[PDB]
């Protein structure tokens, strides 16, 4: 019951009466799970850890398990320091006991609590998976249909399966990920919002990583559902299909061709114009690594009609999204035709690049460098260069660039000097 | 080429990313 003082529930714990000590766990767990500053310290202080983790395995006493499952649960939230008390009182073992509990509430409270223990990081991740937490947890979703499950229940389990694919140096066990993919392939498709997003968050860590891991979650076939998640109305779900896709065309050629191909480039005049600072911001830093691509993938940019969309980034946006917009022009001009290029400068490239010359930063500007002289590359091989020269004159560029001579950096300097040298002499 | 993901300095879930630890809460 309610605001017992610590005191108090020591006494009751330490009875040698299962009623009494019931009844002191659960006004632990309301201490523990009222709104303000639960006291997690106070708790761990008064040795109360071991005592919660023996309940764990009262089989007649369910009621007490639960309460002391719920109570270790909060504890485990907090710190790494706090996470630490709790494993090292040995309730990894006891919560893996109860997830064949036939009380549901039981199961789906060692649920929560596994995930708040993997959730810590990579090293208590791996000895919650080592203690053989996966199959149990897996034996829970292995229905028909996952609409039979309780809402909650089917929530609880989707983010705790996430934290067992977060989290690097090192990533997750290569085994522990192909055993847990399929079921979580199940997952990426079901109807609620809040498992949709979980989903999307776990397969956006399992291709957070080297090719091999991407291609794990690319051959079981994830890629359209990713894509039609990239549409979703709500943000909880796009902010993460957004990242899994964006760390998927970091990956080989191939690998970013499934992502054009399941249609994903049609999605980004919405992204690329979103609202929300942090999704324009991945949706250009993922155009950026497209535009690293072939010919052939620079041109399906080109036939979506993205490169205005580019020019619009660049032209305003938060300055790291106008970042990576000038990187997603220095691969384009890089990697790309001429006709290409051309295509470039007709959809009105230069000013806007021009401009973001002016900024206080060092990398952005020998990104912007590097373009032009890919871009006065091009027109030379047109034999055009006076023709782009007068371009960048008419619009201030020049100015600017005789101005980054007087620059800091090296690298600035040569570049600067060489184009004025060749070009503008 | 490719740019792999990123370490800005508070850029890992940069607060609008997923809760890694919950409570639970209603006591």
């Amino acid at each position: 019951t309610v605001n017992w003082s610590v005191e108090d529930i020591v006494k009751g714990i330490n009875s040698n009466n299962l009623e009494s000590q019931l009844q002191a766990t659960q006004a632990a767990r309301k201490l523990l799970s009222r709104e303000k500053q639960p006291p997690i310290d106070n708790i761990i202080r008064a040795g109360l850890i071991p005592k919660f983790v023996s309940f764990l395995g009262k089989t007649d006493c369910s009621p007490i398990q639960f309460e002391s499952a719920w109570a270790l649960t909060n504890i485990a939230s907090g710190t790494s320091e706090q996470t630490k008390a709790v494993v090292d009182g040995g309730a990894i073992p006891a919560f893996i006991s109860l997830l064949a509990s036939p009380h549901a509430h039981i199961s789906e409270q060692a649920v929560w609590a596994l995930g708040n223990i993997a959730g810590d990081g990579s090293a208590f991740r791996d000895l919650v998976i080592k203690h053989g937490a996966i199959d149990p947890l897996l034996a829970l979703l292995a229905v028909p249909d996952l609409s039979t499950l309780a809402c909650g229940y089917l929530r609880n389990l989707t983010w705790t399966l996430s934290n067992l694919c977060r989290n690097k140096n090192p990533a997750p066990p290569l085994d522990a990920v192909e055993q847990i993919l399929p079921t979580l392939v199940r997952l990426l498709h079901h109807n609620d919002p809040e498992v949709l997003a979980d989903s999307c968050w776990a397969i956006s860590y399992l291709t957070d990583g080297p090719n091999e891991r991407i291609e794990m979650v690319v051959k079981k076939g994830v890629v359209p559902q990713l894509v039609k998640l990239l549409g979703a109305t709500e943000l909880p779900i796009v902010t993460p299909a957004l990242r899994a896709i964006g760390n998927i065309v970091t990956g080989t050629d191939e690998q970013t061709q499934k992502v054009i191909d399941a249609g994903a480039l049609a999605v980004f005049p919405s992204l690329l114009t979103n609202p929300k600072t942090n999704i324009q911001k991945e949706a250009t830093w993922t155009m950026s690594n497209i535009t690293a691509g072939r010919q052939d993938q620079i041109q399906q940019v080109v036939n979506h009609g993205l490169v205005p969309f580019l020019v619009g980034v660049l032209s305003k946006a938060d300055f790291k999204t106008q970042k990576e917009a000038a990187w997603a022009i220095t691969n384009y001009t890089s990697g790309g035709t001429v006709e290409q290029i051309v295509y470039l400068v007709h959809c009105g490239i230069i000013e806007p690049l021009m401009n973001l010359l002016s900024a206080k930063d060092t990398k952005i500007i020998q990104v912007i460098l590097d373009a032009i002289s890919n871009i006065f590359q091009a027109a030379e091989k047109l034999g055009e260069t006076e023709k782009l020269s007068i371009m960048i004159e008419e619009c201030g560029g020049l100015d600017k660039i005789e101005a980054l001579q007087r620059h800091e950096n090296e690298s600035v300097y040569k570049a600067s000097l060489n184009l004025i040298e060749k070009y503008f002499s | 080429e490719k740019k792999k993901r990123t370490v800005a300095e508070e850029d890992q879930l940069h607060l609008d990313g997923q809760e890694n630890k919950r409570r639970r809460h209603d006591s």
